[PDB]
DNA sequence: CAGTCCCTGTTCGGGCGCCG
DNA sequence: AACGGCGCCCGAACAGGGACTG
């Protein structure tokens, strides 16, 4: 006979054709034994745990661990076998609140519900599926077995049920206090208002008693009444916010798991510290699949790590969001496919910063990557503020106009202005739209053998110029690119080039300025040196002009 | 007092589990206001996390409308109940709708809110309203009545809709009425004054039983086709003939009688691209014969009702967009071109959004289906902006391609 | 006409950061 | 040695299309 809590239960079923968990216990140290017998006894008197008998043919092991800078212990059941047989839940936690999205509030209070999962009941017809024995002695007393009447910590349904139950309890209070903002993340509650400090504590006490009607306690241990508030890992001040102090490890020998933690902290730090790079550091995490393997820091990864530590020396901070002012996002190019940006409303008062250094595609250019950075910032800004910022981009209006009007795919950038801060983003060469009068016409072609990997590449021109080059360990695609490279090498500043390679033509028409292929990079270097290049395509094996002639040479 | 029509998913398929995407502030505020009224009216009910199903939701504004409209992306749920709205209670498509001089599209989705939904099926209509900056967890609902944007809604309401439209169809035997998704397609050969008058009479028939006041007008008899055309120059260069032979060779995949023998003979040698080549007597004859074949219709090209429609779009530049609708490759059921749409010369995504909406509308009128689109855009670019410009109550299937223009086939 | 190859793309799962 | 959420950078497995070979 256990009392039913005021919180409405959540009906939880299991996957059909499957039963409950039946896993043997895990032999643990005697320290854990004296840290859980006192818990199952206190929760039994408080109605959070009931005792069962032999009529419950289930069992589940459970260990424990300490807490964050505290003296209390955390009981974490290992429901990994129950989760495989429990129904799937749709998570209502859609993201992480960011302090740059918080608005200015005169009074702020941060709460923390004590015994979050232990104050929300479990489904009545589901408590039987949570059985676990507790031996008092490691090899003497068989131990009386208990069950769960609340949400166990470790079950895959506990977070979703708590977040949904907490919302239903706050819904009536929020309807009675519309001007009060309540950021609800797991058990921690951020409460803000523009009321006076005196009147603010009044509504806080009203909220603490409102939650008390459902068994939710807000103890004074984690009650925050004055800044700086520790919320979501940030330091919240009345007019600014900053990330809690980030410590980067400094080992004399670096392995693989150390860099994974190093790049991780730098990604977390890049949200407010401008100019953080992790290209050369993450470049060390390629190929090697041994987490305990020492990796020496390259000269590029060492200079990259040194410049990041100097950025973290000076303390930085972000501001809060003012809906009366516009959102501005300014991007800079950091080189080597690295981009950094800042989002602000007043100049030099950054709401947050960030980086975009993703390299997608074997061949690309700075205009494509700038477009991708703008999209990443737009989606991020809609998550945090629900609107798109005005952009300040280091690209001329004429440059962008030339790119998007001529590109064959649809592409677009929202309302933006040019900011003249080098290095500017430009197109390094422009293919002609019409053949060039007076320029030598190169008919290029390349063929390779699938078996021997041997091939030829060459050209034939209208002035009688000709070349064939034998190639070893190549492909048809490589010889087609090589043939174009030969035509660019052996031509003047203006050249018409005729190929039958859809592969090669498609790469060059997208005006790439960088490539994972050394051959394409060499082609790009030649295209920049030229003054006019006209690429034309013809179908192969159709007896078309010089394409038929150069086809005989390379095949 | 209405028995709920039992609805079952297709055998071997579970409900939709699609994540909600971020919404702007004005859209969240609109959806919160809309859902509060619908909940007060019992059309939707709040649910918990024990419902593992979810469908994205956002809001749109129709053309020349300042009123927000809730729009659910039921695309996943629709193709998991395909044996219902196509096999059990299907809606016949009239072949005369595309022949009418004027066709008005009326939003009738609000009528579906009067029919209850099968209790065993309401869990599949779950959607989640997001919050800005993740202030609060998602606010989940499920539908208690027939939802807008679900293909099962017009199928179940069809028995009710027939009785309402029965007096009007008897009063006007020449008017063709077609129902697709939340819309009603009313076509007539009457004059513009007579048509709009008869449309208002039909609105009054529905009133005696929030977007009924709108009426998007169409003219399928004015819909044009964009055939493959060949350039006509006074002088031809080597480069001109190379592009021509390249175009005709690709065109031979559609018209098998196209020849390029006499035109390829003009390019014998290794000539400069800009060298002018005079067309021979046989080349004039062969090019003239090819221009006539491009006017002749393609052999064995007809619509198969059991096959999906496919739409390809090409960005031609300068506000020009070409498209082809087909079921089998090189068997195009329709080819067209759009020019000077909204966003021309400034926004590719808005134009592409407009083009997709136009093509889909034509496919509903002509065949009663929505095509699967092959969009010439990067996935991340489309998924960032398309909802900002969407003005339709349905959403077609799409995929993303990247085809560099080797030959300008559909627009010289 | 199939069956490969070459090349490039997306999907996903795990590594890490961070929150509870 | 647990659960859920988001982000990044990584690689393996997979799909898809031109082009060559039997
Ligand atoms: C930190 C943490 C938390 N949780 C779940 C359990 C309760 C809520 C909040 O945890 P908590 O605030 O740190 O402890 P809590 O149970 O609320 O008890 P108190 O310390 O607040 O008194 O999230 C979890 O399952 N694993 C974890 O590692
Ligand atoms: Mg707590
Ligand atoms: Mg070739």
């Amino acid at each position: 006979m256990v009392p039913i809590s005021p919180i409405e239960t959540v009906p939880v079923k299991l996957k059909p054709g499957m039963d409950g968990p039946k896993v043997k216990q895990w032999p643990l140290t005697e320290e854990k034994i004296k840290a859980l017998v006192e818990i199952c006894t206190e929760m039994e008197k408080e109605g959070k745990i009931s005792k069962i008998g032999p009529e419950n043919p289930y069992n589940t092991p459970v260990f424990a661990c300490k807490k964050k800078d505290s003296t209390k212990w955390r009981k974490l059941v290992d429901f990994r076998e129950l989760n495989k047989r429990t129904q799937d839940f749709w998570e209502v936690q859609l993201g992480i609140p960011h302090p740059a999205g918080l608005k200015k509030k005169k009074s702020v209070t941060v709460l923390d519900v004590g015994d979050a999962y232990f104050s929300v009941p479990l489904d009545e017809d589901f408590r039987k599926y949570t059985a676990f024995t507790i031996p008092s002695i490691n090899n003497e007393t068989p131990g009386i077995r208990y069950q769960y009447n609340v949400l166990p910590q470790g079950w895959k349904g506990s977070p979703a049920i708590f977040q949904s139950s907490m919302t239903k309890i706050l819904e009536p209070f929020k309807k009675q206090n519309p001007d009060i903002v309540i950021y609800q993340y797991m058990d921690d509650l951020y409460v803000g208002s523009d009321l006076e400090i005196g009147q603010h504590r009044t509504k806080i006490e009203e909220l603490r008693q409102h939650l008390l009607r459902w068994g939710l306690t807000t103890p004074d241990k984690k009650h925050q009444k004055e800044p700086p508030f520790l919320w979501m890992g940030y330091e919240l001040h009345p007019d600014k916010w900053t990330v809690q102090p980030i410590v980067l490890p400094e080992k004399d020998s670096w392995t693989v798991n150390d860099i994974q933690k190093l790049v991780g902290k730098l990604n977390w730090a890049s949200q407010i510290y401008p100019g953080i790079k992790v290209r050369q550091l993450s470049k060390l995490l390629r190929g090697t699949k041994a987490l305990t393997e020492v990796i020496p820091l390259t000269e590029e990864a060492e200079l990259e790590l040194a410049e990041n530590r100097e950025i973290l020396k000076e303390p930085v901070h972000g501001v809060y969001y003012d809906p009366s002012k516009d959102l501005i996002a300014e991007i800079q190019k950091q080189g080597q496919g690295q981009w950094t940006y800042q989002i602000y409303q007043e100049p030099f008062k950054n709401l947050k910063t960030g980086k975009y250094a993703r390299m997608r595609g074997a061949h690309t250019n700075d205009v494509k990557q700038l477009t991708e950075a703008v999209q990443k910032i737009t989606t991020e800004s809609i998550v945090i503020w629900g609107k798109t910022p005005k952009f300040k981009l280091p690209i001329q209006k004429e440059t962008w106009e030339t790119w998007w009007t001529e590109y064959w795919q649809a592409t677009w950038i929202p309302e933006w202005e040019f900011v003249n801060t080098p290095p500017l983003v430009k197109l390094w060469y422009q293919l002609e739209k019409e053949p060039i009068v007076g320029a030598e016409t190169f008919y290029v072609d390349g063929a390779a053998n699938r078996e021997t990997k041997l091939g030829k590449a060459g050209y034939v021109t209208n002035k009688g110029r000709q070349k064939v080059v034998p190639l070893t360990n190549t492909t048809n695609q490589k010889t087609e690119l090589q043939a174009i490279y030969l035509a660019l090498q052996d031509s003047g500043l203006e050249v018409n080039i005729v190929t039958d390679s859809q592969y090669a033509l498609g790469i060059i028409q997208a005006q790439p300025d960088k490539s994972e292929s050394e051959l394409v990079n060499q082609i790009i270097e030649q295209l920049i040196k030229k003054e006019k290049v006209y690429l034309a395509w013809v179908p192969a094996h159709k007896g078309i002009g010089g394409n038929e002639q150069v086809d005989k040479l390379v095949s | 007092p209405i028995e709920t029509v039992p609805v079952k998913l297709k055998p071997g398929m579970d409900g939709p589990k699609v994540k909600q995407w971020p919404l702007t502030e004005e859209k969240i505020k609109a959806l919160v206001e809309i859902c509060t009224e619908m909940e007060k009216e019992g059309k939707i009910s709040k649910i918990g996390p024990e419902n593992p199903y979810n469908t994205p939701v956002f809001a749109i504004k129709k053309k020349d409308s300042t009123k927000w409209r809730k729009l659910v992306d039921f695309r996943e749920l629709n193709k998991r109940t395909q044996d219902f709205w196509e096999v059990q209670l299907g809606i016949p498509h009239p072949a005369g709708l595309k022949k009418k001089k004027s066709v008005t599209v009326l939003d009738v989705g609000d009528a579906y809110f009067s029919v209850p939904l099968d209790e065993d099926f309401r869990k599949y209509t779950a959607f989640t309203i997001p919050s800005i900056n993740n202030e609060t967890p998602g606010i989940r609902y499920q539908y208690n009545v027939l939802p807008q944007g679900w293909k099962g809604s017009p199928a179940i309401f069809q028995s009710s809709m027939t009785k309402i439209l029965e007096p009007f169809k008897k009063q006007n035997p020449d008017i063709v009425i077609y129902q697709y998704m939340d819309d009603l397609y009313v076509g007539s050969d009457l004059e513009i004054g007579q048509h709009r008058t008869k449309i208002e009479e039909l609105r009054q028939h529905l009133l005696r039983w929030p977007f009924l006041w709108m009426g998007y007008e169409l003219h399928p008899d004015k819909w044009t086709v964009q055939p493959i055309v060949l350039p006509e120059k006074d002088s031809w260069t080597v480069n001109d003939i190379q592009k021509l032979v390249g175009k005709l060779n690709w065109a031979s995949q559609i018209y098998p009688g196209i020849k390029v023998r006499q035109l390829s003979k003009l390019l014998r040698g290794t000539k400069a691209l800009t060298e002018v080549i005079p067309l021979t007597e046989e080349a004039e004859l062969e090019l003239a014969e090819n221009r006539e074949i491009l006017k002749e219709p393609v052999h064995g090209v007809y619509y198969d009702p059991s096959k999906d429609l496919i739409a390809e779009i090409q960005k031609q530049g300068q506000g020009q967009w070409t498209y082809q609708i087909y079921q089998e490759p090189f068997k195009n059921l329709k080819t067209g071109k759009y020019a000077r749409m909204r966003g021309a010369h400034t926004n590719d995504v808005k134009q592409l959004t407009e083009a997709v909406q136009k093509i889909t509308t034509e496919s509903i009128v002509i065949w009663g289906k929505t095509p699967k689109f092959k969009l010439p855009i990067q996935k991340e670019t489309w998924e960032t902006w398309w909802t900002e410009y969407w003005q339709a109550t349905w959403i077609p299937e799409w995929e993303f391609v990247n085809t560099p223009p080797l030959v300008k086939l559909w627009y010289q």
